[PDB]
């Protein structure tokens, strides 16, 4: 099953403040109107160059994610788990079960912060570049039942973790979600007077978008 | 390119016998080795990944272990349905390579 | 049900060319990298080529490098292999496959097609 990410998965590409300007950036983005896999639940998926993840399920249903390679005790793995009061992020040679793991030896990284998670849609972007695991997120109300919403909303930086490991595969920890993949695309991003991205053009979507990017206009 | 070698190229075994197949890499491939089982006229089936991780649906009589250059595939008790050619494959780096193939018969 | 169906095999002359295709269904084709593997009559398995999920990066075996080209169309869920300057040594059954690989493709599942025979004579 597939759904249409009409204009979803756009995030602030850097930490530079901009306002009242159209900025052209080359980065890993979810291509506009791409096919996003619609999962019900819970398989192990490839990470590729980065992952777009979205769900409308409650915080007590989707607990977190595991990122790594062999996802066993042979290598370092990244475990992100939320609970009622906090979020715990660890990198260890975990031996996962089937409450998530039986052992966590050779730990190299630990981080603790506030929780990451008519309905409410939660969107995340996971990137792993030069040893840094970058997470972007957005939380927005939604009135849809069988698909992704239309409209534009940019995702903000949530955390940037100096974990220093390679990620090739990942799995969602459950107690109904969408998965897409990022590609190297050129986007024209529109910043309003408050420095908020309110729109975007995918310069490689169609002839009209190409024209808009060329002329730097919407 | 990593050269893959297997030994024996062929072995005979009865039902209930223990069968061991050796696979050796010319380079240290850590634990990035797959084991396949192929029967005549069919595509290869994966039995073991990451040197020693068993695939789902694979009988408990199958096992494997090893690290670096020397790996072993074992059938603790050969069954009539285990008559096949076994291959080892490394995916530590590209190009990927398969070993010669070890033929097991009665 | 996951399926991979090879087609486009047949008999060609030495120095000629043949294009194979593999129709994929039952799985998220555009999320996985894909491999071609060939097996000559009476011989073992030989890896031929690999393509990433976006079709961007391509890798070949030294024995076919410069003669074979790998490509994919993610809108048709179809994998292709274009073989030029075919030699007698290229006679083999060609398979498309998703090989379990924790380092490069990130595939957690292993899938194979039935294979298609290419004869050079
Ligand atoms: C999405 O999948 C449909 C088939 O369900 C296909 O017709 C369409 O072209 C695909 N779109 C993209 C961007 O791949
Ligand atoms: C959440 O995890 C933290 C760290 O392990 C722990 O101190 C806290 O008590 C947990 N919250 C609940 C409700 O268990
Ligand atoms: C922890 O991992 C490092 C590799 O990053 C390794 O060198 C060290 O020996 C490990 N420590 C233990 C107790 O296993
Ligand atoms: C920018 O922020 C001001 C409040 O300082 C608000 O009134 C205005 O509507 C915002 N502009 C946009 C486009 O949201
Ligand atoms: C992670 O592994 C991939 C394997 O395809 C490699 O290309 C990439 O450079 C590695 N990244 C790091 C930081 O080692």
């Amino acid at each position: 099953a597939y759904t249409n990410s009409f204009t979803r998965g756009v995030y602030y590409p850097d930490k530079v403040f901009r306002s009242s300007v159209l900025h052209s950036t080359q980065d890993l983005f979810l291509p506009f109107f791409s096919n996003v896999t619609w999962f019900h639940a819970n398989p192990v998926l490839p990470f590729n160059d980065g992952v777009y993840f979205a769900s409308t399920e409650k915080s007590n249903i989707i607990r977190g994610w595991i990122f790594g390679t062999t996802l066993d005790s042979k290598t370092q793995s990244l475990l992100i788990v939320n609970n009622a009061t906090n979020v715990v992020i660890k990198v260890c040679e975990f031996q996962f079960c089937n409450r998530v793991y039986s052992s966590a030896n050779n730990c190299t990284f630990e981080y603790v912060s506030q929780p990451f998670l008519f309905k409410n849609l939660r969107e995340f972007v996971f990137k792993n570049i030069d040893g840094y695991f970058k997470i972007y997120s957005k939380h927005t109300p939604i009135n849809l039942v069988r698909d992704l919403p239309q409209g534009f909303s940019a995702l903000e930086p949530l955390v940037d973790l100096p974990i220093g490991i390679n990620i090739t595969r990942f799995q969602t920890l459950l107690a109904a979600y969408y998965v897409g993949y990022l590609q190297p695309r050129t986007f024209l991003l529109k910043y309003n007077e408050n420095g908020t991205i309110t729109d975007a053009v995918d310069c490689a979507l169609d002839p009209l978008s190409e024209t808009k990017c060329t002329l730097k206009s919407f | 390119v990593i050269w893959m070698t297997q030994s024996p190229s062929s072995l005979s075994a009865s039902v209930g016998d223990r069968v061991t197949i050796t696979c050796q890499a010319s380079q240290d491939i850590r634990f990035y080795l797959n084991w396949y089982q192929q029967k005549p006229g069919k595509a290869p089936k994966l039995l073991i990944s990451d040197a020693s991780n068993m695939e789902t649906g694979v009988p408990s009589r199958f096992s494997g272990s090893g690290s670096g250059t020397d790996f072993t595939f074992t059938i603790s008790s050969l069954q009539p349905e285990d008559i096949a050619t076994y291959y080892c494959q490394q995916y530590d780096n590209l190009p990927f390579t398969f070993g010669p193939g070890t033929k097991v018969d009665f | 049900e996951v399926q991979l169906v090879e087609s486009g095999g047949g008999v060609v002359q030495p120095g000629g060319s043949l294009r194979l295709s593999c129709a994929a269904s039952g799985f998220t084709f555009n999320s996985y990298g894909m491999h071609w593997v060939r097996q000559a009559p009476g011989k073992g398995l030989e890896w031929v080529a690999f393509i990433r999920y976006d079709g961007g990066n391509k890798y070949y075996a030294d024995s076919v490098k410069g003669r074979f080209t790998i490509s994919r169309d993610n809108s048709k869920n179809t994998l292709y292999l274009q073989m030029k300057s075919l030699r007698a040594e290229d006679t083999a059954v060609y398979y498309c496959a998703n090989l379990k690989d924790s380092r490069y493709s990130g595939s957690y599942y292993d899938y194979w097609g039935q294979g298609t025979l290419v004869t050079v004579s």
